[PDB]
């Protein structure tokens, strides 16, 4: 009930995915999760009167950073969280960025691979998941470290000493309803997860809400002996799936 | 046979929006027939589309904004948010009769006649700038957006019409405190060239200012606007 | 029973795969989330103010049992501001702010249950309000209803002897005869701007100005509602009952403390041990 | 009728009132739009004369 090799990375297991002028490649493909079994028609939100931006080549691509790196150090159920569209609204953003500070809503999905190798020597398991207004920081920045801070009942206010629960919680024992993958080390590298676009209107007003939180959490604690790899980093491959554009305006500086 | 009935909790109250009827006392009355009559509307929105004016240099309004003999940039002419709870929109009908609803959607017209000499000349720039970074500050950040330019001649008015740009399929009708759901964007009026003439004729002119509600026009749940007294 | 858990799914099995053993279904139409949330349940306590149904209106608490309330299955009130309009929270505050006071009874107004059960992340529904007073002897209850968004500061008194929640357009229901049976009854709309209804968080602001404080999105409520009577000395409950419910988007619930104790779980709720 | 599937509701009774004043009213959008009713009623101001053709014949300048 997997397909077929091993001690090196075999077969139907190899898997490639061009985007614009990007590509991305995977010897050690577990599946892609299209995640509500639904991708993003690219259609106009009937919420605007205004043509649409869409179908750009340049901004229909993967852009490839750095998460942080996983070691041996790390408890279970610490998370890192990465808002989308925020992370990729800067320079790192290219096309993207740039065309999405010029205009007031977007309405996109997004098609991740996050990606961590190790060896066959090595004992470890990530869950890597998307969800729909996950609790973010503020500001709506990458998580700049790894943390299990506020998590299992959200964050009430330091006066509230018997208040039950906030509702930013989040009972961790159930992040598997989220569109997730894992990332056992024994079994694959790769992760590949897709997500339509959900919200609470035709289109979103992305410089004030963010969406779409992925999460990259530890669930089995990195073990390994001697000799071994002793920190293992985490990168992620993110692409903007069929963005429409509209409410087109100056930038400056804005808000960002 | 008489009939057994279960009589519901709710029992005894009086609802003021109930859709029914409740007790005639006076049947079978005979009208007086009114056949000769002429001009009803059936749909408030059969006359919300009638231009009526803005209000200008509020409170001191006056119905008109005026163009110079210089174009500067940096300086608009008018800048109205584009809300139906402006003080600009105050006393036109869209204003009042929006204000009986909570929640509105479509297009908003903006018609602008000009006023002054047939002797004279000028061109302006009207733009529409949806929320996000803020109002623009120069006619060069402002011609970034949605915008038309107007040259005057033989014919005396524009018809400015904002596109519906929104999240929400609808948007709230007043303003109170703003948020995603309230307001949206800005007009601002701006002279690309400067307003021209030959001698003999005055430097400057007034530009008459309406506003109407587009085909496009939508409105939604029947409320109470806040007792004023215009006094 | 050999799996791959990695791929995010997960084979549907029976005690047919592995063993010799056969299929056991009995068609049962109880779990569907419309039925489920086809049940009334309290949202808390509320009050009315006195010579209110003659009187300009002015937010007030009687013993943090107000005058008015917004119709939300959240969190809402804060007990501090018991004499102030009532705003929605992000948190859930209760009978006590110190080690050695209580968690309950809670003193904000919330839907508990639907906040300890709502694994979903956006709703849709028509909401059924009920306001069942205290008292099996006369009440009389004034009660004003204003679509979210719309003008919620019901102050300004414009006829001479007649409450100020009594004046409009805007929907008022009355109940107060010797004959009635106390209760209020009805059903409201759907009328949040909002396609659909964040059911636990919103991550973002209420502006462009991202002046800070997510969780809440503006206007999606049902609604604020006025309060004005005759019995003044007597509370009443107020409970949604969720019409036609559609949620999307499963999503974790809400925590359950690890028995200290033992293996299993009971009665003996929250604290230490039971 | 019906967030999934149907409620708590049992009454043999055809509803008293109608579905368009008990319930909400679910509504579609086009992503494309729709174009409004060319008149939302019969009241108008009307122009005549607007155009031409007849009159006391052409000795109208041109």
């Amino acid at each position: 009930d997997q397909n077929t090799e091993e001690m090196e990375n075999l077969s139907d297991r190899v898997s490639q995915d061009t985007a614009g002028n990007t590509v991305t490649n995977t010897q050690s493909t577990v599946g892609r999760l299209v995640g509500y079994g639904t991708v993003h028609d690219g259609e106009h939100p009937a919420s605007c009167a205004d043509t649409a931006s869409e179908k750009i080549l340049a901004v229909e691509r993967y852009y490839t950073f750095k998460v942080n790196d996983w070691t041996s150090t790390q408890k279970p159920f610490e998370y890192i969280r990465i808002p989308l569209p925020h992370v990729l609204s800067g320079e790192d953003g290219g096309v993207f960025g740039a065309t999405l500070r010029r205009h007031y809503l977007v309405k996109t999905g997004w098609r991740v691979q996050v990606q961590c190798n190790a060896s066959q020597f090595h004992a470890g398991s990530l869950l890597v998941f998307m969800a729909p207004e996950y609790p973010t920081l503020d500001v709506f920045a990458m998580d700049n470290r790894w943390s299990k801070d506020n998590l299992p009942n959200g964050t009430r206010t330091q006066t509230n000493r018997k208040g039950p629960f906030a509702m930013d919680h989040q009972n961790f024992w159930q992040w598997t309803l989220y569109p997730h993958q894992f990332l056992n080390l024994r079994t694959n590298t790769t992760v590949d997860l897709e997500v339509p676009y959900v919200n609470i209107a035709p289109t979103s007003s992305w410089t004030q809400h963010a969406s779409w939180t992925l999460v990259i959490a530890v669930v089995a604690p990195l073990t390994y002996s001697t000799g071994a790899s002793t920190s293992l980093d985490i990168t992620a491959s993110i692409q903007p799936v069929r963005p429409v554009f509209n409410g087109l305006r100056h930038e400056v500086l804005s808000r960002q | 046979s008489p009939i057994p009935v279960t009589i519901r909790e709710h029992a005894g109250t009086w609802y003021s929006t109930l859709p029914d009827s409740t007790v005639p006392i006076y049947g079978k009355t005979p009208v007086a027939p009114a056949n000769y009559m002429v001009g009803e509307y059936k749909d408030f929105l059969e006359i919300a589309q009638i231009p009526t004016f803005i209000g200008n240099k509020m409170p001191n309004a006056v119905p008109y904004i005026e163009a110079s003999n210089t174009a500067v940039k940096t300086q608009p002419l008018a800048v109205y948010q584009v809300t139906l709870s402006c003080s600009c929109l105050a006393n036109t009908f869209l204003a009042a009769l929006s204000r009986n609803f909570a929640q509105y959607r479509g297009s908003l017209v903006y018609t602008f006649v000009f006023t002054g000499t047939a002797m004279m000349k000028g061109k302006f720039l009207i733009a529409y700038t949806p929320p996000g970074a803020g109002k623009p500050t120069s006619r060069d950040q402002a011609m970034q957006a949605t915008y038309a330019i107007w040259d005057l001649g033989l014919n005396s008015s524009y018809s400015f019409t904002v596109p519906f740009i929104s999240p929400t399929h609808f948007r709230m009708v007043g303003t109170d405190q703003a948020n995603i759901t309230n307001v949206d964007g800005w007009v601002t009026v701006w002279q690309l060239t400067p307003l021209t003439y030959p001698p003999g004729c005055p430097t400057s002119a007034k530009i008459l200012t309406m506003v109407s509600a587009g085909k496009d026009f939508s409105l939604k749940m029947p409320i109470s606007p806040a007792p004023w007294s215009p006094q | 029973g050999v799996e791959n858990a990695e791929k995010g799914v997960t084979e549907n099995t029976d005690a047919t795969a592995d063993f010799v053993a056969q299929p056991v279904y009995l068609p049962e139409n109880q779990t569907k989330v419309a039925f489920f949330y086809d049940r009334s349940s309290p949202i808390g306590r509320f009050a009315v103010k006195s010579g209110s149904l003659e009187s300009g209106f002015a937010p007030f608490s009687n013993k943090a049992c107000p005058n008015s309330v917004i119709l939300t299955p959240g969190p809402q009130f804060d007990p501090a501001y018991d004499q102030l309009r009532p705003q929605r929270l992000t948190e859930i505050w209760g009978n006590g702010n110190e080690e050695t006071s209580e968690v309950f009874p809670l003193k904000t107004k919330q839907d508990y249950s639907f906040c300890l059960f709502s694994p979903f992340v956006y709703y849709k529904c028509d909401l059924e309000v009920t306001l069942s007073p205290h008292t099996s002897g006369a009440h009389g209850l004034l009660v004003r209803w204003c679509p979210t968004g719309t003008p919620t500061k019901p102050t300004t008194q414009v006829l001479h002897e007649v409450s100020s929640l009594s004046e409009g357009r805007t929907p008022q229901v009355y109940s107060a005869g010797p004959g009635t049976s106390n209760q209020i009854s009805f059903v409201v709309p759907y009328n949040s701007p909002l396609s659909v209804l964040p059911a636990v968080w919103y991550n973002g602001h209420k502006r462009f100005d991202n002046t800070g404080d997510l969780g809440i999105a503006p206007n999606s409520d049902f609604g604020t509602l006025f309060f004005a009577g005759t019995k003044p000395d007597i509370k009443f409950t107020v409970y949604l009952r969720y019409k036609n419910m559609r949620v999307f988007c499963p999503r974790p619930t809400v925590f359950f403390p690890w028995p200290t104790s033992g293996d299993k779980i009971d009665m003996t709720p929250r604290a230490g041990v039971l | 009728n019906n967030s999934s599937s149907e409620g708590n509701e049992g009454v043999i009774i055809n509803n008293f009132y109608s579905n368009q004043y008990q319930n909400s009213i679910d509504l579609s959008a086009n992503a494309t739009g729709s174009d409004p009713p060319k008149t939302y009623g019969q009241f108008s101001n009307l122009l005549s004369g607007a155009v031409n053709a007849f009159s006391n014949m052409l000795p109208l300048l041109a």
